[PDB]
């Protein structure tokens, strides 16, 4: 009844959706192939027999991801015409992406999206995987979100961003498309919960003892995140937190809309053996500013809205009790116009364990969603970096000569530094 | 599906193709004679980007060689990987060319020129989704440099939206090969800043100072040389062909590291570099990759990039590595040698990582770079160039062919603002 | 509830937290795997499973000595993240282990500290491990115990120190490292239980008929030591004494707070055979010159404060009469301003012998915690060879080029007379 | 973690670090390939300090080998443990400077000391935390004591911080092995005084001495000397590496013995030398050890300890033994010799007690004395100095090779305000 649609763009959205799936496929019981050997209808159809059909779409640029998705162990999961290819990326180029390569397959995913909504009864929103730095993860993203915006002008669009490090990099490009993405889809966006690679790394070293993470660790704890959002569709628990409910606690003003993800029992099977996680140690583990998976210290910024999705054994008055003391700690501090800064969600079923994964097997977990203004350093950060390169007017050729104008730079980078304006202007105390 | 057809022009560039589609068969496991003897499914996945498949199951290269003299010709087609070519694509001349850029461009380079663009014309229209061009030769050259030149402007005028991107030998800075050097090398790069995406620049003087002192060869020969050229060539559209965590074509590599029109010459690379004697003492591991490929001796082009600062650089990794790792090194490289990379570009770094290595080895990588380090060499070759024209040396025979003085003139005044530009930078 | 944290810095103070935390092991029961075949709470944490994980730290500059912790029969005890270790260890030198190599551990260890203390419900104080005449034993000892006071600025802190000996010394800077690690924790520290390796060899020699001892029997002796001082908070008696107790009955001046440490039953098994050893007996071997661990004979200066902590089968009455026949010796005299100089503690529990120990199993123990005058001799040596090697400016250098200077230095040892005067002067008689 | 780099100059420092090699790969359980055969994980647990792991686990000493001449390195790489080291670390020239400081230090020494540089650089920037460096090397040499000179000054002005120790074979008293040893022997120490931290002075005398006497060889060779002074070196980079009771690294024992910037000369020593015939009769325990190694027939330089006092020594002990014990033997040696420690330093030893025992023994232990006997051996060094300069003999080919007078005077009062401190303190 509640059904979401979730749409992975891009090489980072696909694999984060791999990890997602099987995450959900491990959850409900559902075997790579689509067979069971409800709580299973939020993510998944049923089509006449035991075969489970999930609710996304897989679309990209490049035929390389997505055909290592068509013939991986969960070849005959999705279904085949909802894994949308083009036959060339868009070569970190959001011109590309959403211009000149974007527009010969938006009609084709949109078509796809449309089956899906139709097969549906009550959609809920749409769940957008995509990375800020990319080609399609921009520019096909932004023109997705606008064409859905113009199509399901009141359906709920949460997406989860992988924001570009502060430090590590893979692309040279990054911040013309982040500034490109972030004008675009801040026209046309609910919500964006956002992740960063090196807060991730940092995590996976500090807690996890791993020293030599992939790609495929980050995704798995990426969806672990997604699996602790979505667990109140998909299970039942003592406070149901919905989409618009995380749109409606975690936007205070149109505009500032960036929260960051955390999960808190992020810990390797000996630590978890010689530890005795309970609500109070994991809110706190999620409140510590070394916790974060956005690479942005929480004590240089105010909290505005902060979302606490517990999952598992627990017991509200132990939730209460951990969110006084956060409440009565003096290094957490949030601004003067929330005095209620807390969305509390509680769900009965805890983490499931991926065979093969680094998580241990844990009773409980939180996945705390933090509005904050720290995020406007990490704006300012972004905007630097793109100022300097568009001064010099590097890489800009690449651009024009590809469906866009330097009119557009400018307005992107005016539009930013309107965000930075209102950033500023919500930290600022009430007189 | 992204289809790449290869040129290779005059004795340089047909000995490295040659050596090209032998480390390309290898790398799908392509019998010298056309079939396919391989393991993996994934070889065959991406096969027709270089590859036409024949009636037999049998692949034939999507190659072009041409040359003014028929005794590269001659040499290819007896030698092992011979028989792989289709025999069409052969087109040749009788008169070398000698080592005159105006013969190659302008007397027999006309009549080779129509015959190869009909060939062209042909391979292309076959084609399904053409993904661009690549070249090989020589600029120091005769048929090579010139016509290379020719089929390159003909080409790109008739398919300009196409990635053309080619792997040019320079002339060397100490020894030259070739009297006339200077002349050929400056009318080509003339040629070449206008009508060309991605111009990798290879000098014989550093890939011998990699043999000798990286690889510890005693007698290195052609054959390795060409080997490395080879690699670096196979790393780049290995990117593009077999699967990867994180993919990259020709085209994003053109968009990430040509930050304007003019300055798409790049030094090539190559990590995993050991002698056989050091290969049992080296551990292969992302930060030895990165370590070695930014190292100034690996590079392959003899420009020291300590004396100048990276416009943007490309790591194209192979293998099944941690992106974390990679990352890190990436990072630390910008931070550590912070003085020799250019302040208004953050992040100089395109990381590329492909899921399949060479064979033969566990992790690889080639690095590909757009420094400003390569006006050391425009400026020689602009010296040379102007001693030679001041007094007017070896002239007449370029006048002679049919060319003008003024022509002289417009290409020294293009690569001297070629390397304003980079100064500039 | 009333939970304590010890530290261990150094070898010296991680080899005797490993003889203590065998010996807490034995005594409660738990294996050396943490699971058992209340009063195991101020020392253990139990988490879900029968796992006991001990309250305590190991933090060392070295990778040694905490890698052979790792490895050895307890490699499942002790939580993984609280094994803190350094690359380089500070080489005798206080700078070293103070300035240059301790400032990049301390912040590791105060979050582990401060993690230990979130999980306390309520914390006593901590007990600190460490050799006065090591390098991390005393610059990171001290830099520890200020970090703790500038946070816990009210719990407890207690020291165990292993005193430079009059003669055999291991050593060559320890007079440097001694002076200036009193200065900087006399700063900061309650009270100081001091002993000497060169006592305990005595006693050794002289007691368990042992002519070869090892640091493991001397590490064995001082964990009995810890045991009797800790057995109060870890089992029931008729007369408990808390850390606050000893604080407050053994400190009666802020700077003069290093009493010596004493253990009376100190026998081999035949010779416990043909004994009766009772309270008097036991008593009067903890007042004999010849039995004290730290080497400084009691004759030549006046109690002023003396903690009688019996276990096992004792008897009040019996200790009180004890008490009394100590009292009216001549030989033991005591200061004219501390008419009672007696603080005593009963406990239930016999002292566990350690399997493979020299100890014999005894019936009832006593330790003797005295502070006295005798400690003003001992201090008079330590400064007297601080100030032939500062006056010919010895190894200075070492100690200048790595963070500090000469007038810490003089400082210290004018810190150093100031307690030497504050030891006269209580001395005296009043008039 | 806590890597040392070794470098061996000269004929003598090669030879002393071949030896030295082979002590440690026993200690260490290395093939002469390059693989672990032992039998504990102590021997993997820091091997770190001194190998660096290759590809296939294959274990490459952080050794750089330079030399003047080829003959030393052709010796060491046929040898046994010779196929260790890796090939690139052989640094070497033709003309082997003679027995000349001069043209070691100032004219084949400055090619060969850049390029010896460059590999130490990349030594170093392989290393995760470097302890320091050890230099093995004679003073009374040519390239040895010349190139080991400029090589310590060089990477002293690049790594201030790190610890540099050099065992350095110092000039006999009786007989020389070189003419112009004298010249050398002054320049290398004036040198040595400002740019190290712990020199080790060894005599072959002393060696001749111990091991005709104390281990009744009959012919003894260079190897046993070298076995020697090798013993001496793992010993304290043995406290350094394997756990024991009382750790103590380097930079422990530079604090402990160099109360004095400048006075950073040692005497070193090793206690259970015992003759094949009498190692049955004598019982191996710490007294007996100590009662060794403070002999004066035992410390390894020509340099009598009851002539002067011990500044400090330190006694590194290997084996399981009790701290009592070792700590009753130190205070009673210094009660005893009381006249032969100095006054304003209490507890002049410094202890260090590790685990693992060398190779053969149960117990062992090395010893190192900063005492002001060294000063016996400037004494003899400046009067042989002197004796030659004051007539100007052999000194023409110092000054052709670019030298001066002012040179040797500078080092001669360098060297007497070094013998003018030890006899002040």
């Amino acid at each position: 009844m509640r059904e979401c649609i979730s749409i992975h763009v891009g090489q980072a959205g696909v694999q984060i959706g791999n990890a997602c799936w099987e995450l959900y496929c491990l959850e409900h019981g559902i075997q790579p192939d689509g067979q069971m050997p409800d709580s299973f209808n939020t993510f998944f159809s049923e089509t006449g027999a035991g075969k489970h059909v999930p609710r996304a779409v897989f679309v990209d640029l490049e035929p390389t991801v997505i055909d290592e998705v068509r013939t991986g162990t969960y070849r005959q999961l999705f279904h085949p015409e909802q894994l949308i290819t083009g036959k060339e990326d868009a070569a970190n180029n959001y011109a590309r992406g959403h211009y000149t390569i974007g527009k010969e397959i938006i009609d084709l995913v949109l078509d796809r999206i449309r089956k899906l909504a139709d097969q549906c009864t009550g959609l809920q929103g749409f769940l957008v995987f995509h990375s800020f730095g990319g080609g399609t993860g921009s520019g096909f993203t932004s023109l997705l979100m606008e064409r859905l915006s113009v199509d399901y002008g009141k359906k709920s669009k949460l997406e989860f961003s992988i924001y570009p490090a502060p430090q590590v990099s893979t692309a040279v490009v990054e911040p013309y498309n982040s500034i490109l993405t972030t004008h675009t889809t801040l026209e046309h966006s609910d919500c964006a919960f956002m992740v960063d690679n090196e807060a991730i790394y940092d995590i996976c070293r500090r807690n996890l003892d791993i020293e030599r993470p992939t790609y495929t660790n980050l995704n798995r704890l990426i969806s672990q995140i997604v699996s602790s959002i979505t667990a109140s569709l998909r299970f039942d628990g003592a406070l149901n937190v919905d989409l618009t409910d995380f749109q409606t606690n975690l936007v205070p003003y149109p505009r500032i809309h960036f929260p960051l993800a955390t999960y808190a029992p992020v810990i390797s099977a000996e630590k978890a053996y010689h530890e005795q996680l309970s609500v109070a140690e994991i809110t706190n583990a999620c409140f510590e500013p070394a916790n974060q998976m956005v690479k942005c210290d929480p004590r240089h910024g105010k909290y505005m809205a902060c979302c606490l999705l517990y999952r598992g054994d627990v017991v509200p008055k132990d939730v209460n009790a951990a969110i006084a003391t956060i409440k009565t700690k003096r290094s957490i501090q949030f601004v003067d116009w929330c005095p209620t800064g807390f969305k509390v969600g509680i769900n009965y079923q805890p983490p499931t364990v991926v065979p093969g994964g680094d998580l241990a097997k844990v009773q409980r977990a939180v996945c705390m969603l933090s509005n904050t203004t720290a995020i406007a350093e990490a704006w300012a950060r972004l905007d630097h970096k793109f100022d300097l390169m568009y001064a010099k007017r590097a890489f800009v050729h690449w651009y024009v000569g590809e469906g866009m104008e330097e009119g557009e730079f400018s307005e992107a980078r005016e539009d930013m530094a309107a965000l930075e304006k209102d950033y500023e202007e919500v930290g600022v105390d009430s007189v | 599906m992204r289809e790449i057809v290869h040129i290779q022009a005059g004795q340089c560039g047909n000995q490295i193709g040659a050596k090209f589609w032998e480390v390309i068969s290898d790398e799908h496991g392509i019998d010298p004679s056309g079939n396919y003897v391989g393991d993996s499914d994934l070889q065959l996945e991406r096969i027709s980007v270089y590859y036409n498949e024949a009636s037999s199951h049998k692949y034939v290269p999507r190659a072009i060689l041409v040359d003014l003299e028929p005794g590269t010709m001659d040499s290819v087609r007896s030698g092992a990987f011979g028989h792989l070519f289709r025999p069409d694509n052969f087109i040749f001349g009788q008169s070398g060319a000698g080592n005159n850029w105006a013969k190659g461009h302008y007397t027999e380079g006309a009549e080779l020129v129509d015959s190869v663009l009909d060939v062209v014309r042909k391979e292309c229209e076959n084609c399904d989704c053409l993904q661009g061009f690549q070249l090989t030769h020589s600029l120091g050259g005769g048929t090579g440099s010139g016509m290379g030149t020719l089929l390159i402007s003909k080409v790109r005028e008739e398919y300009p939206d196409r990635i053309m991107n080619t792997f040019s030998v320079v002339p060397s800075p100490k020894v030259s090969d070739t009297v006339v050097e200077p002349y050929n090398a400056t009318l080509s790069i003339h040629q070449l800043v206008e009508n060309t995406d991605e111009t990798y620049c290879i000098d014989n003087e550093a890939l011998y100072d990699i043999c000798f002192r990286t690889l510890k060869l005693a007698t290195p020969t052609y054959g390795d040389l060409n080997h490395l050229v080879s690699a670096t060539m196979s790393g780049v559209t290995t990117s593009l062909r077999f699967p990867g965590q994180l993919n990259a074509d020709l085209r994003k590599l053109a968009v990430n590291m040509v930050p304007f029109p003019r300055l798409h010459f790049f030094m090539p690379g190559f990590a995993p570099l050991t002698a056989r004697g050091s290969q049992q003492y080296r551990a292969l591991t992302v930060p030895e990759l990165t370590q070695q490929m930014f190292d100034a001796k690996n590079m392959m082009a003899a420009c020291d990039p300590r004396h100048g600062r990276y416009l943007t650089v490309a790591t194209v990794f192979r293998g099944r590595m941690s992106m974390k790792e990679v990352d890190e090194q990436m990072l630390a490289i910008q931070s550590k040698n912070s003085s020799y990379f250019v302040e208004w570009i953050p992040n100089n770094v395109k990381v590329a990582v492909c899921d399949i290595p060479p064979r033969g080895l566990k992790m690889s990588s080639t690095f590909i770079g757009n420094s400003t380090a390569i006006q050391e060499l425009f400026k020689r070759i602009s010296e040379q160039f102007t001693a030679m024209f001041r007094r007017k040396a070896f002239l007449h025979w370029y006048t002679g062919e049919g060319m003008d003085e003024m022509e002289f003139t417009e290409a020294e005044s293009n690569m001297n603002d070629l390397v304003s530009e980079y100064q500039q930078y």
